[PDB]
């Protein structure tokens, strides 16, 4: 099972044609997961799920329906004081 | 007869404005300018070998490194540590939002031409025609990361940079983003910009006419949206001009994208000073490793090499010192584009010379070599009038203040108008409000307040 | 993120430990051995290795610290920032506080850092509305002070731009300027006015 990426040659993962999320980065848009008889894949890293807005001059989308979302951020303070 | 001139340095033409307590200038013209701001986003990943940069192929040196023990660990856990954050550096700016947008293939944007910041699919890679001039703009090193060892062996180019630092030891790591995915970060970016206005950033992509997003960028600005339909013609025609503009500023100009040109220049010096830092004796008797170990034994070499070891050790950890300060640098040139990513491209900055200067509408990210350069389309006044100004009106006695906008007269009649673009409305009891009295607003003059409501009472 | 501060500050004086078993080109890396066997002449010689080692380890050390702080402080230059004007404030700038139009934000005390609970104001269920920049009544060109023309495929209704609330089009809601010659994508729509019934009477 040897393999040839844009980062080089890979040798130990399968290709997969399935483009998923970023598990293990790699490299040179190349990602790695562990999976299903378990073995490394090899795949191109996903974008993201493609969407296509539909325009046009007399089209516009306005919420009829809204959802409050409560985001949590986390962000370090500070750090462990250390005197040597 | 060309010769070194000494100077006082100038501090830029000096303006006098011509200030007074009646006085206000107003514009009566505007200039849709979009100006170029270059940020470097991510920079070159590193992994240096240190048991193959400090001792190249020597079994008698590597074991007298190992006695150094954690110290070539704790140097790639740091560039390791470069080289996740870089990849999370361009992950932070590039990509805001899940879902990859795409224009659709009927274009109408009320005569704003966005082909030369749209992708190409003539190119190989799907690029915009300004970032394939900012790839061209940027000496990179050869296409492609994998360099065959055949390559270097087969034919060794004098004085070859590449393969140098690869036989000591210093690989450099590929993004974990190609170029390719970044052109289509900054399409998805750009294509929700364009059809869905500013909502794709704050939730799902919810489509407007790029002409009434122009309208309701300019409500953000504090412009009446009826400036924009009445001069939507000449906003296309002078966005598409400044758009133009670019072209000749990157294409004339190659030094635009020093700023990330520097950071190739400055990864590829550091990595070229490492290879440089190998012919420096650290005291010993010879700076080859080679050397020392055909010529002295073992107990003479030990002495010999563990110079050779503790200077081309410090060199690493002088390179690594340098590319952890260099690494929050661009860290820092990073979470400021990714915060000129959302706050000014998804959204609308209210800012003030936070996308540049100017009042600013929406940017355009395009995507650049190790960085990010935004195209940020501003509001500037271009042509403007002094006209003679006042706080407030007296009519029946009470002082009345402008919802929205000045008072101004042209030396005859008192009209009101917004403060960024003029547009002389009459003054009325909708367009002004009620307050207090005359006997205390500083500067407040007389005139008449129309009422709408009054010529109904006359029928 | 807060782990990796622990983390990598636990990790790097633990680290620190580890450098004093390396040799530095001495003898030995120990101290006492280095006494116990050689007279301070051949003990400065290779104690000084040990020095110049183990005070090079602290300077590294002491480098990765300072780089680590202003990668810290500058997290908590963001973290002062999104206290003053998220949580303290209501935060205008996109994607700032977060994904979607922000409300306020709750700061909560967590391990070396903080975290803040950002409220969020997302559009959830929308619906394609036939749009015009304008509306001819009279031949007056009529713009809307807040909010945008839309259609449900009969009547022009204005709502507001971030949440759907349609009302019947008026002299309150739009205003007048220009006319119908120049405005591009303008329709035909009529305008109410409020103080046409009162004439009635
Ligand atoms: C945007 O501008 C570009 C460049 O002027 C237009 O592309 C040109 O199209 C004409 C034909 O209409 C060709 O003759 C030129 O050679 C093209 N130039 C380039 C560089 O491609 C493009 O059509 C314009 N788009 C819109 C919508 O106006
Ligand atoms: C405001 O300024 C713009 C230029 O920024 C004017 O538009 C130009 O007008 C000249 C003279 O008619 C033309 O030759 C140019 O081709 C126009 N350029 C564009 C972009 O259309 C505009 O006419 C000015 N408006 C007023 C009221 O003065
Ligand atoms: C300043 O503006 C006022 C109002 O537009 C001008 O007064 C008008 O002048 C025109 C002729 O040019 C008349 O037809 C209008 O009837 C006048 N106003 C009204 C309400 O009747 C005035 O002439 C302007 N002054 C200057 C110096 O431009
Ligand atoms: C605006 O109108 C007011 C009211 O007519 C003027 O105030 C008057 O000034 C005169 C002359 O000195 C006095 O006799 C009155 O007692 C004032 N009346 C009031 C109600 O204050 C004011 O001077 C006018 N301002 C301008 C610039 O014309
Ligand atoms: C679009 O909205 C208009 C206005 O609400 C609808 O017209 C009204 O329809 C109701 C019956 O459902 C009548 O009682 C009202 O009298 C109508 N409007 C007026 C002002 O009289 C129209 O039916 C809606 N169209 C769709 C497809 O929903
Ligand atoms: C909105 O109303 C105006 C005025 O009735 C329409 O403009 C007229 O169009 C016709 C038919 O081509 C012409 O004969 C007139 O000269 C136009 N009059 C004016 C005042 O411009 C316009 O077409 C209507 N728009 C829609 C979409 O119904
Ligand atoms: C995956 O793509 C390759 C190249 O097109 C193709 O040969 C192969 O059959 C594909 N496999 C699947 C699972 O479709
Ligand atoms: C605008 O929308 C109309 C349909 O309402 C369509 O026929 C037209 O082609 C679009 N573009 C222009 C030029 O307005
Ligand atoms: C204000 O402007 C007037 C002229 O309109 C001038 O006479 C006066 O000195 C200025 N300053 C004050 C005190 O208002
Ligand atoms: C407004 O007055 C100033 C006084 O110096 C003058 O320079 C300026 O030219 C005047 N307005 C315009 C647009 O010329
Ligand atoms: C609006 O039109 C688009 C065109 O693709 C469609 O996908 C979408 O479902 C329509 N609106 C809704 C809420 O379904």
């Amino acid at each position: 099972n040897v393999f040839q990426t844009r980062a080089g040659c890979l040798i130990g993962a399968e290709h997969v044609n399935n483009s998923y999320e970023c598990d293990i980065p790699i490299g040179a848009g190349i990602c790695a997961s562990y999976q299903t008889s378990q073995s490394i894949i090899a795949y191109t890293m996903s974008l993201g799920a493609e969407n296509s807005v539909a325009y046009s001059n007399n089209s516009i989308a306005i919420p009829t329906n809204f959802t409050i979302s409560v985001t949590t951020e986390i962000l370090p303070v500070s750090m462990t004081k250390t005197s040597v | 007869s060309q010769s070194i001139i000494a100077y006082t340095m100038s501090l830029g033409a000096e303006n006098s404005v011509a200030y007074s307590n009646n006085s206000i200038a107003i514009p009566t013209n505007f200039t849709i300018s979009v100006t170029t701001e270059i940020l470097p986003v991510s920079m070159t990943k590193t992994s240096v070998d240190c048991t193959m940069y400090i001792c190249g192929d020597s079994t008698e040196c590597s074991n007298l490194l190992l006695q150094y023990g954690s110290f070539c660990t704790q140097l790639n856990r740091a560039l390791t540590g470069i080289a996740v954050e870089q990849d999370k550096n361009t992950q932070e700016v590039f990509a805001q939002v899940k879902q990859i947008y795409k224009t659709p293939p009927i274009k109408d944007f009320g005569g704003f031409n966005f082909s030369q910041i749209l992708p190409d699919p003539s190119k190989p890679s799907k690029r915009s025609f300004i970032e394939d001039l900012l790839f061209n703009k940027v000496t990179l090193a050869d296409a492609g990361f994998i360099k065959q060892y055949g390559d270097c062996l087969g034919d060794i180019a004098a004085r070859d940079l590449i393969c140098a630092q690869k036989f000591n030891g210093l690989t450099v790591l590929p993004p974990l983003l190609t170029d390719e995915m970044i052109a289509q970060y900054t399409s998805a970016l750009l294509a929700g910009t364009i059809t869905s206005g500013w909502t794709f950033g704050a939730g799902a992509a919810l489509q407007i006419p790029f002409a009434m997003q122009m309208a309701y960028r300019f409500n953000g600005i504090g412009v009446t949206q009826n400036v924009l339909y009445e001069n939507q013609k000449l906003i296309a025609n002078q966005f598409n001009s400044a758009i133009g503009k670019i072209q000749d500023s990157l294409s004339s100009t190659a030094s635009a994208l020093g700023k990330l040109q520097d950071v190739v220049n400055q990864n590829a010096q550091a990595l070229n000073t490492l290879v440089k830092q190998l012919s420096s004796n650290f005291g010993a008797i010879s700076s080859v490793l080679n050397d020392i170990l055909s010529r002295l034994d073992p107990p003479e070499a030990e002495v010999q090499i563990d110079r050779l070891i503790t200077g081309r050790l410090q060199s690493l950890q002088t390179y690594v010192t340098q590319q952890l300060i260099r690494a929050a640098e661009i860290r820092a040139s990073a979470n400021l584009a990714a915060t000129k990513m959302s706050e000014c491209v998804l959204g609308q900055s209210k800012r003030v010379d936070f996308c540049g200067k100017g009042y600013h509408l929406m940017s355009f990210p395009q995507s650049a070599p190790h960085g990010v350069v935004f195209l940020h389309v501003t509001y500037v006044p271009a042509q403007e009038k002094n006209f003679t100004t006042a706080p407030a009106i007296c009519h029946d006695g009470k002082a009345h203040f402008p919802r929205e906008g000045v008072f101004v007269s042209n030396g005859t009649h008192w009209f009101v108008t917004q403060r960024n673009f003029y547009e002389p409305q009459i003054i009325t009891t909708d367009n002004t409000f009620v307050s207090g009295n005359c006997d205390v607003v500083i500067g407040i003059v007389n005139n008449t307040v129309y009422d709408p409501l009054q010529p109904e009472l006359d029928s």
